[PDB]
């Protein structure tokens, strides 16, 4: 029933800035926070942030304070990631999550995610 | 911060028999380990949180155990859509870690 | 024609405005008195706990004992809990309903009931939550029954506070039913946070999981109240039903305005919001009130009234 449909993949010029989105359907987002974990082949799982969309409230890891923002809009149902500064080392799959259970934070249903390619080409 | 170690990155196994998948915490976590499953297809499931509480959904064949800093999860007889990467995350520290993940393969020869 | 309870869903909870509107609307389903916001939120931790080998060298001081040592540690806990990753409030200190003083008068309750921080009240307040006193103590049901008055009266007694249950789910008659003592950690709201009173029931869910338990708490329950002018053994499981939320509609009619009264707090003019109930479970052991067995075992300086 609860899904999190996130946007296509992404091909974008190191230096460039990127929105990624994460449309929400069967929940309206004023209820969990919206959070955005970041893969790589290599790295394993890395979590970047969250927003209180009934509130507008962010926190971050201390990895990605000036490397993302998490905006949310109630009216769309729709969370938005924006990554600035792009480099090579942010190439990766951006995961869309959320948790229900506020003592155990367990993320419980996740977004197909979005695949991100940095490369001047 | 938290690290979180997964030491056997590729673990062999074959169908029907059981496995188990062990991580370690730099620290105390206070039984706060969920565990994610990543099919190759990349979808992410959650099969355990707290510590051995299985999600709604999830079969009877997932389970979780463990306390301080070490911690394991096991299947009772492996199936053929099981073979997927296995992450533990601590959710004990606010700054959430992820474990290395583990791959499960099928035996051969 | 007058209404005196009213129940709006947890879902989307906000207190009504003050003064918004200077005549409310005429088809409205509110009550009239339901206009300001609450003097304080109610929260209650009901307490349900079982011996599961019940067999006959039990005694009925266990009864009370096994049950209270783990409140020491509950109300600890509750105290100290913290919502990890909040966006507003983090602990209990932000929200709970501050109290400075009992009325001059009411000495004899002094080191009985809190003072000076937050009012929450537990069987702990007895021996002052301090587990030491708890287990130095030599007459529990003695400590428990020693402001007890001998007859009926309007006003609740210490123990119907500190316990926030009906008498018949407490009392020394259990053991001869093999029953256990449960009792109510109540929590006193000044403000509502959603996201915290989530975590701590959560939070007591993890640490206590109740099995079968199939509680609704779909709704808060706002209650006013009007001023007055006279001028084999086969021990029971540990069951949830209908019965165990809205337990408050079982205790005595004087039980929150004798409570609010003593620090100075009166309710002739406003209301107050009952939340739904946290259930916590128990699972105990014989062994262990066997382990914890006293000289003075089964000679208390306190029998049932009119036997
Ligand atoms: C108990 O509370 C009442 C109000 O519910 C207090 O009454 C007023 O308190 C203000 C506080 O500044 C005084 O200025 C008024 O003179 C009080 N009026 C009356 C009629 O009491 C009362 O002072 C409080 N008493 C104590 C001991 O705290």
């Amino acid at each position: 029933e609860v899904q999190l449909q996130q946007s296509g993949a992404e091909l974008v010029r190191p230096g460039a800035s990127v929105k990624l989105s994460c449309t929400a359907s069967g929940f309206k987002i004023k209820d969990d926070y919206i959070h955005w974990v970041k893969q790589r082949p290599e790295q394993g799982l890395e979590w970047i942030g969250r927003i209180d969309p009934a509130n507008g409230h962010t926190r971050y890891a201390p990895k990605f304070q000036d490397k993302a923002t998490i905006t949310a809009d109630t009216s769309s149902n729709t969370a938005y990631l924006q990554l600035s500064s792009l480099t090579s080392e942010d190439t990766a799959v951006y995961y869309c999550t959320r948790y229900n259970d506020y003592d155990a934070f367990y993320f419980d249903y996740w977004g197909q995610g979005t695949t991100l390619t940095v490369s001047s080409a | 911060d938290i690290q979180m170690t997964q030491t056997t990155s590729s673990l062999s196994a074959s169908l029907g028999d059981r496995v188990t998948i062990s991580c370690r915490a730099s620290q105390d976590i206070r039984n706060y380990l969920n565990w994610y499953q990543q099919k190759p297809d990349g979808t992410v499931k959650l099969l355990i949180y707290y510590t051995s509480r299985l999600h709604s959904g999830v079969p009877s064949r997932f389970s979780g155990s463990g306390s301080g800093t070490d911690y394991s999860l096991t299947i009772s007889n492996l199936e053929q859509e099981d073979i997927a990467t296995y992450f533990c995350q601590q959710t004990n520290t606010l700054p959430w870690t992820f474990g290395g993940g583990t791959k499960l393969e099928i035996k051969r020869t | 024609t007058g209404p005196v309870e009213f129940s709006t869903p947890v879902k989307d909870y906000s207190p009504p405005p003050v003064d918004s509107d200077h005549k409310q609307g005429e088809p409205s389903e509110q009550p009239e008195w339901y206009v300001g916001a609450p003097v304080a939120y109610i929260q209650q931790i009901f307490v349900k706990s079982s011996v599961s080998p019940w067999h006959k060298n039990l005694l009925a001081v266990d009864v009370f004992r096994l049950p209270l040592s783990r409140a020491f540690q509950l109300v600890e806990e509750i105290r100290n809990h913290a919502l990890r990753d909040s966006s507003g409030v983090k602990s209990l200190e932000e929200v709970c309903l501050q109290v400075t003083d009992l009325l001059p008068g009411l000495r004899k309750l002094r080191n009985l009931l809190p003072e000076h921080g937050c009012l929450l009240l537990s069987p702990g307040n007895f021996w002052q939550n301090d587990w030491e006193r708890f287990h130095a103590d030599p007459d529990i049901i003695g400590t428990i029954h020693q402001h007890e008055p001998k007859t009926l009266q309007t006003s609740a007694t210490l123990k119907d506070l500190l316990f926030g249950v009906p008498g018949k789910y407490s009392g020394v008659s259990l053991y001869t039913r093999k029953r256990t003592v449960s009792y109510t950690i109540t929590l006193v709201f000044q403000r509502y946070d959603s996201r915290f009173l989530s975590s701590l029931r959560s939070r007591l869910k993890l640490l206590h999981p109740s099995p079968n338990c199939s509680l609704r708490a779909e709704n808060l329950v706002h209650v006013h109240f009007k001023e007055e002018i006279g001028i084999d053994s086969r021990a029971p499981e540990v069951t949830w039903g209908p019965e165990d939320e809205e337990l408050w509609r079982r205790l005595s009619f004087r039980h929150w305005p004798t409570l609010f009264n003593y620090y100075n707090i009166t309710l002739a003019k406003r209301y107050i919001s009952l939340l739904p109930v946290i259930p916590v479970t128990l699972r105990l052991n014989p062994q262990e009130a066997l382990e914890g067995r006293q000289p003075q075992d089964g000679r208390s300086a306190w029998a049932p009234p009119e036997s």
